[PDB]
Formats: C-alpha cells, structure tokens, sequence
C-alpha cells in the first residue's frame, strides 16, 4: 500500500546505521582488484603469530633489547625461580605490547587458550633442567621446586631440547576496564614460573652467560567481543597527531 | 562457557574498521570581512583521527569504499535585533574529486562545475549523506610507502601520489540579504567494503605528524618490580 | 655429516644446507605477471631479462658483542651490481621477487640469536621529529646501515634505537613479517623468498624500496677468552622474475 506511516527513529541519524547511502561518483569506473600476497581476512589472523615477550620488564631493561632477554648464570641457583608472570595476556605489563596483547586490548571481553614458547639460547655445550610449572586460577604461584613439582609441570633438558611449548587453557579477560593494579597479580588467573633443577653446567669454554626467550600467541580459535577503543592512545585526539 | 561459544565475526576486518566516526569538525559563516571565514574546507584523509589511524595502520595496503554523513548544527551571531525573521539556511557540500578546481572564496566559479558533486541542504532535515567510492589509479591505497614522491630535490619521503581522495567544502546558499550566522559542521566517516593486506605491527610510540612516521624513542613495555612471581 | 647442496644460477654456484628450511612471504611464490596478458600488453608490453638469475653476494658483515643490528634497502642494495643494476638505470618500470640466504660462520663454542625478517614498505622516521630523512641515511647500496643500542639525535638522521626498529613499533612484534630465527645452537642460516609485494603492478626502482631486510640480535653473540671475537654474517641474494617495461614500437 502506497499511503504510509512515519515511524519513532525517522528521520534521525544513528551512527551504526546501516542504509543504502546515495553514491557522489555514480560514472566513475573503478580500478579493478589485483592479487596481492598477504591479504587478511580476520584481526585474530594477527594474534596466531608468535611475538616475543618483553619478560625482562625491570627497570631500565624497557629501554633496550635486555626486556626481551632471561639472563641465567653457570653453576649457580639450583632450586630457585628463574621468572614468572600472571597469565593476563590483556592486562599484564608482560603481555600487554605483544601482537597478542594488542589485539586483545581492542575487546571487552575474550577467552582462549594461550601458546607459551620457550627457546634456550646458549651454547651447545651448556646443559641443564629446567621446570616449567603451571598453576591454575584460584591457586597462586609455587613457592619452592617440591610446590612446583608437585603441580603441573614439565620438565625442560635444555642439553636434549632448545625449545619448550606449553598449550594453557582458561585464559579469560578478568576485567571490564584495564585494571593493571592487580597486574603482579589476579585473583582469577593463573601463573607459569620456572624453577631450576639443576643448574646450567658446561665445558671451560662455554662458561658464558646464557639466555631464555620467550614467546606467546593464541593457540586455538580465540573468541572476542564487545569492540572498544585501546587505552594505549590518549591526549592525542586533542593534539590532531 | 557453551558447546561451542566460539566467535570472532567481530574482529572481521569490517566490523574492526567499518565504524562511523567523527573526523574532523569546522566551522563557517554567512556574512564575514575576512573572506576565508565564509567557506570550509578539509582534505579527505584518516591520518590526523589518532584512533582510526592506529587501526588502519596495522596493514600496509587498503581497499574501501567511504561513506560520509554530515551533522550542520547553526547559531545566530550577537547583532541588531531587528532581523528576527529567520528564512531557512541552506547549504552546499562540495566534493572535489581529484584533479578537480578548488574554490578560493565563496563567490569561485568551483562552486557551480559540473564535475564537482554538490548537496544543496536545507535545515530541519535528515542529515545529508553520500557516498565516494575507490578513487585510486593504483589498485590499493597504501598506508605506508617506502620511497620519495619523484626523483628531485623536492621530493617528500613517504608520500605516495595515488592515495589522492579528494576535498570537501561547505559554504552557505546566501540570497540577496542574508544575516549573520555561524555554522559548525562535523563531518562523519565510515569505510565499506574493506579489504586488507600485509599486516604490521601495531603502532607502539605516539603519533607526531600527519604526514609521517615519526617518533619519539619509547620502550617496549611497562615497568615490573620483580622478573619472578612471588606468592602474594 | 650433514647433508648439502649446490645450487648454480648462470655463472654462480653457491653451497647450502639440504636441512635448512624456506620461509616462503606469505606462502606466495614469485611469478610473472602472465595471468593479466590481455589486451594491456599491447599498449605497455612488458619484457623479463632471465639473465639477472645470479647469485649476487653482498660485503659481509660482523657480528661482535655490542652489534645492534643490520638493514639493507632493496632494490636498492644491488643497484650497482651488474645487469640486474644496469637495468634499474634502463627500465623506468620494473617488478622482481627474490631469494635471500643469511648464513653465519660461527663455531659451536658462540652463542646469540638472531632475527631475519623482510619488513615490506619499512618508512623510518627522523632522528628529529619536526625534520625529514635524507635518502642516504635510508641506504647505502650494497653497504649495510647499522641500528643503534639507544636512541640518536641526528638532524637529518634515521632514528636508530633498534628496540624500536627505526619505525616506531616493538621490535619483539617485528615476527609478522616473513622472518626467521638463527639460534647459534640450533642452526646458522635462514632463507627467505620475498614475492613481489606492491600497491601497483610495476614501479620505478630508483624511487621506492619495496622491502628492508633486517638482520637484529635478540640475544647477543658471546664466546671464551682466546676465540674469534666476531661471527661473519653474509647476505647472497637472486632476483626472481624480473620484469620490465619493453623498449620497442607497438
């Protein structure tokens, strides 16, 4: 029928509309799609790449490439932790800059599983164990090698293995805004810690100092909602770049 | 959660970056001695919305399609009382497509080419929209270009002739005694149809020029107290 | 013994690995532009020059203790090579993609880790921020541009604190890109196919660098008293399909 009615939300503009707008260049001839490599189709394309994670974040150590680095000395410190951090890729100092991080400080609300990769970068010759211990939600970290031990735990022959990867499940968002407070540490998160069984030993010739480096991705389909802007960028819609 | 809760059509290309924002607000009049206060003008581009480029920035090479809406809100300037009559502001939106005349007052003879697709609008409506597609030579736009304008001593590193998008421009449809009002317009901005390739690294420093990428030297990340987790 | 093997393109012959994997630039390798051989060609006829498949090796480099990192500018980096170098000067427009091998001389007494990546349209910014680059600060040719530990203050310069990787992003996010790792205990060289990645289908090679490859210690090179201080680093590259503009009368 053609006679009709004018509704409530006529005439108003609602900026996530989506209408059929009327086109400026309706004679213009376009320049057609070529293929290019690289295309993306979704941003979680993007947090399944493996970035390195800055776990060295200690004082001056954000202003060079030592945030990147775990330093680990020969022949000493069987029984003590080598390093740890929560397991809040979103809001954590540790993960918040990687590719990961980045893209999940673009969403409210998330939930997933992580991809840990541990990589020993000394010489050949260097050999050792090291223990990898994964503490639940709810559960804080270990406090000895026995507590460490008696969890979840894998135990990483860097003499058999330069490479450790460790799939954890239950990593959720914990908060409607970015609350880094609790960074240290969450009441619903768990922690990954690394514990040495036995020191780093090696020949004469190897006694250098060595490293561990790190790395995260999204290990399976991870989910996001509620799009919202990163708090990374501030003061500078005032400023027009 | 449930069986298979799985979902990530949100962060789709279209739903990460086809979001309508504000990315630009001015301001003309219909009467003014200073001739450039009569008019408006604002080159397209999404470099100087810090949010919107941020995203953008996190592929090397676009393709979209812009959707522009207009929100014309009007004041009357502190003048003689006498002309409480207030007929209806109209108003023109110019768009320039590239290589098209550009207006140096509002009384240019731009105003009434052809070539340069006009909206005549009038207060109390719908707010005006249109509508630009692709207008690149090349077959993507870039957002980053690696290389000098032409080879001279006048070449600009980093700009790239073929993301020319256009120019709009604003100015008020006068009859013969207008008063003295000021208009403000905020212009809208959404992409459509995007597509994306080569993705980067998100921008970690801040931005500190439009036109290019230069920076202030930032560290990586934020500070910890301890690299070990202790039991709290 | 580990398995090797050789590989001769024209009149260059060079030594590799049978177990060192390829990186592949987003799975896609390079090819011609054949799909689009309609009626275009007639009007911009387009002409390769097989020739320019050679491996070119570039000046080694050495890896010490207090070394930040390496980029090299391509095309760029073998404009005054050969062939391939006379044609940038000949041809206005041209297209190629590459092969690129990073090899290491190092002992099973070194350790360090490095990363290798090819950065597509890696802009840098200026060491002042109200300034602009200089085209010899962005490359050299066939000579290398060093990253630095800190940030500099060159007028004209490249920012070159390496954490930031001369672009303003994490250096640790720098794994989108094509890439690998060389973890001295692990392995010692990495080879990467770069496709033709680009806005238009042809360019000018003297005006646009197409991609940077970067060469960055992540976990710094260390050794015992008496051993060699440094580890050589060499760069061989080979132009894949290159393509330029024709000369002749339609």
């Amino acid at each position: 029928g053609n006679p009709t009615q004018l509704v409530p939300g006529s005439n108003m503009y609602l900026t996530s509309d989506d209408f059929r707008s009327p086109e400026a260049m309706p004679q213009f001839e376009v320049t057609p799609e070529m293929f290019i490599p690289g295309e993306v189709h979704n941003l979680m394309e993007i947090a399944e790449t493996d970035s390195t994670v800055p776990v060295n974040n200690v004082g001056m150590a954000v202003n060079s490439m030592e945030a990147y680095r775990i330093g680990v000395n020969p022949n000493t410190g069987s029984g003590t932790q080598v390093y740890g951090w929560p397991l809040n890729p979103g809001k954590s100092s540790v993960f918040k800059r990687t590719n990961l991080g980045e893209i999940l400080n673009y969403f409210a609300h998330w939930s997933g599983s992580i991809q840990l990769t541990f990589v020993f970068c000394g010489s050949a010759q260097a050999t050792g164990k090291f223990l990898l211990a994964y503490s639940p939600p709810g559960a804080g970290a270990p406090t000895d090698r026995k507590g460490a031990r008696l969890g979840t735990h894998v135990v990483w022959d860097v003499g058999l293995q330069s490479s450790c990867v460790l799939e954890v499940p239950w990593i959720s968002n914990t908060f409607y805004r970015k609350d880094k407070s609790s960074g240290t540490g969450f009441s619903k998160a768990g922690y990954v810690t690394c514990w040495f069984q036995t020191s780093i030993v090696a020949p004469a010739d190897a006694m250098s100092k060595c490293y561990i480096m790190c790395f995260v991705s999204a290990d399976n389909d991870f989910s996001v909602r509620l799009l919202k802007d990163t708090p990374f960028i501030k003061e500078q819609a005032a400023r027009r770049v | 959660f449930v069986g298979g809760f799985h979902t990530r059509s949100e962060s789709s290309l279209e739903n990460f970056l086809g979001r309508a924002a504000n990315t630009y607000r001015t301001s003309f009049k219909t009467l003014s001695t200073k001739p450039s206060l009569k008019f408006a003008s604002w080159t397209i581009t999404t470099r100087k919305v810090a949010m919107l480029r941020r995203k953008m920035e996190m592929f090397t090479y676009m393709r979209f399609d812009v959707e522009v809406t207009f929100v014309i809100t009007s004041s009357k300037c502190k003048s003689d009382p006498s002309s409480g009559s207030l007929p209806v502001l109209t108003f023109m939106v110019q768009y320039v497509p590239p290589g098209g005349p550009v207006p140096s007052s509002v009384d240019s003879f731009s105003w009434q080419s052809s070539t340069n697709p006009s909206i005549f609008w009038t207060q109390g409506n719908a707010p005006p929209r249109m509508s630009i597609p692709y207008m690149s030579i090349g077959n993507a736009y870039s957002n980053y270009y690696d290389g000098y304008s032409h080879h001279g001593a006048d070449g600009v590193y980093g700009y790239n002739t073929l993301n020319n998008q256009g120019q709009l421009y604003f100015r008020h449809v006068n009859s013969s005694n207008p008063g003295a009002y000021t208009c403000v317009v905020k212009i809208y901005f959404k992409l459509q149809h995007v597509k994306a390739w080569v993705p980067r690294p998100p921008r970690l420093c801040n931005y500190q020029r439009a036109e290019n990428v230069n920076f202030k030297v930032q560290g990586v990340t934020d500070t910890k107290e301890s690299i070990t987790a202790n039991p709290g | 013994s580990s398995n090797v093997r050789s590989i001769t393109l024209g009149n260059s012959t060079i030594t590799t690995q049978e177990s060192s994997n390829v990186v592949v630039g987003f799975g896609v390798w390079p090819s011609y532009l054949s799909k689009s051989k309609s009626g275009s060609g007639s009007t911009q006829p387009t002409q390769p020059d097989t020739a320019t498949e050679r491996f070119y090796t570039l000046e080694s480099v050495k890896w010490q203790k207090t070394d930040n990192g390496w980029y090299w500018k391509f095309p760029d980096a073998l404009k005054d090579m050969g062939l391939f170098g006379q044609n940038m000067l000949y041809h206005f427009l041209g297209r190629t993609g590459w092969t690129i091998h990073v090899k290491c001389e190092a002992s099973r007494f070194f350790q360090g880790a490095l990363l290798v990546v090819c950065v597509p349209q890696a802009e840098k910014g200026c060491a002042v921020i109200t300034r602009d680059v200089n085209a010899t600060a962005l490359d050299e040719g066939d000579k290398a541009k060093k990253f630095t530990a800190g940030s500099v203050s060159s007028q004209n310069g490249v920012q070159t604190a390496v954490y930031n990787a001369a672009m303003g992003v994490a250096v640790g996010n720098l794994t989108i890109f094509p890439h690998q790792w060389i973890n001295l205990k692990t392995n010692n060289s990495a080879t990467i196919v770069k496709p033709y990645i680009n806005s238009i289908p042809m360019e000018n090679m003297y005006r646009h660098f197409n991609f940077t490859l970067m060469v960055i210690p992540f976990v710094p090179l260390e050794w015992s008293v008496g051993a060699c201080t440094y580890v050589p680093i060499t760069v061989t590259v080979a132009p894949q399909n290159a393509e330029y503009i024709g000369l002749r009368l339609a």
